[PDB]
């Protein structure tokens, strides 16, 4: 599984 | 460029209706528009740019994972797969290329606030990031080297001039714990950066509205994500 | 056309790559550029070319949905929602003249078989009917009649060639009855239509391999639904 | 609520 990055708002 | 006969108000307002529309390659051409306009972007703009090209540049990774995945399988079927992988990855390319292009001229130079300075760093760092994910030749070093070095210079202004909680602050730790884990081999980093991160916006949340605390808490939950996939 | 120089057989192949990758527009372009070939099309084929323009023609008319019900909540902003709707619609509006043009050069005189006959006049009715769906002026009459003119048809060769459960007959009935509900403004042939369709393919499952029987009930439960949402 | 069409397969 990938890491999670910031997601948009 | 094609807007630029459009006003500056008026692709703004174009790039929010494209956002309801789900039409993020127009978005993204609508805040390119803007920002060659020459003025400096408020939060609120920064916000529309990084959303508009952060959903393009997602579909193209997405793609070009599930091509790479089938062409490392394949490795006879001729030469049709590496073709396809190779032409969805120039053109996620050409967008990393142009939004590193709209911050070197010339949204980074003049950007001075915190707020602002720390976002488009933090932007130079993904987007270089993203190339890191597709380069296998004599640039994939460099291009680590350029995405390192973006994220060092945000994370020492945020460090200086943001409280631990500040979003921006807080999404620029997260994703440069990924850039550590999945793109410089530093798992032990990324993990170090998560955990410093996590602790020191715990102990600053008693000082935050409602509101902002919505927000911290938000990331420190994918930070924690992050570190339970991690360890 | 810039498929030209590309294999026919590698152009089904990046088709299908990328839908596989969710890139519906190159799947679209590449779907075109076979066609092109002059060559007719085999029934996994002419899936590829639906799904390809489906997916893109359908991401268009969901975006023309959001932008009229602002435009029409809106009816003091300024042209810009107009404007952008206008750009949307032409867009929309550029695919299915392509799709059309497609069918018309030569997909339609060269197809005499019931099931590429049928299907080809079934999507040349379901473009009609997009561009009904957009259209204001002095052509949404003619534009409801050349959906209709293609629907019938296809009708007429699906009730002498076809048997009541065979899934293109099924999905081509579904649609012209989409057609007279929400475009032709006669809800009551719509139903008609519909509870004919499904009682006709009811009494024939008996006949169908369980493979079959899958994909037969499976547009009969949509002609239910609407059935249900009618009346 | 719209209608439905055919779907993709
Ligand atoms: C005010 C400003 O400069 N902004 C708003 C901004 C840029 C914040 N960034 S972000 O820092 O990347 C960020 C992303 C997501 C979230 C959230 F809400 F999901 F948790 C966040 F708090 C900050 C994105 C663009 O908009
Ligand atoms: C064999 C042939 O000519 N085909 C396969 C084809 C064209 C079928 N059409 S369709 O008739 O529109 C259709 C769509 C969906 C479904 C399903 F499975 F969802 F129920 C169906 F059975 C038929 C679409 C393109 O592919
Ligand atoms: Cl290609
Ligand atoms: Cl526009
Ligand atoms: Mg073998
Ligand atoms: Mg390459
Ligand atoms: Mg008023
Ligand atoms: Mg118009």
């Amino acid at each position: 599984q990938r890491s999670t990055s910031t997601p948009n708002v | 460029g094609a807007m630029g006969s459009m006003e500056r108000a008026s692709l703004i307002q174009k790039a929010k209706l494209a956002e309801q529309a789900e039409r993020y390659e127009d978005m993204a051409a609508f805040m390119k528009g803007a920002v060659e306009k020459g003025e400096e972007l408020s939060c609120e703009e920064r916000n529309l740019l990084s959303v508009a090209y952060k959903n393009v540049v997602g579909g193209q990774r997405a793609a070009w994972r599930v091509l790479s995945s089938i062409e490392q399988k394949s490795n006879e079927k001729g030469p049709e797969v590496r073709e396809y992988r190779e032409k969805v990855e120039t053109e996620l390319q050409g967008v990393c290329d142009t939004v590193l292009g709209l911050l070197d001229s010339h949204l980074i130079k003049e950007a001075g606030d915190a707020e602002s300075r720390v976002f488009y760093l933090k932007m130079k760092g993904d987007y270089y990031r993203y190339l890191a994910e597709v380069a296998t030749g004599d640039d994939k070093k460099r291009i680590i080297d350029s995405a390192r070095s973006a994220y060092q210079e945000a994370m020492d202004i945020s460090k200086k001039e943001m409280p631990p909680t500040n979003p921006i602050r807080l999404g620029l730790a997260l994703n440069f714990s990924v850039f550590h884990y999945e793109i410089a081999n530093s798992p032990e980093e990324a993990i170090s950066l998560a955990k410093t991160t996590f602790d020191e916006a715990m102990a600053d949340l008693h000082t935050l509205s409602e509101d902002s605390y919505k927000d911290s808490t938000l990331i420190m939950q994918l930070l924690r994500d992050n570190l339970t996939l991690w360890t």
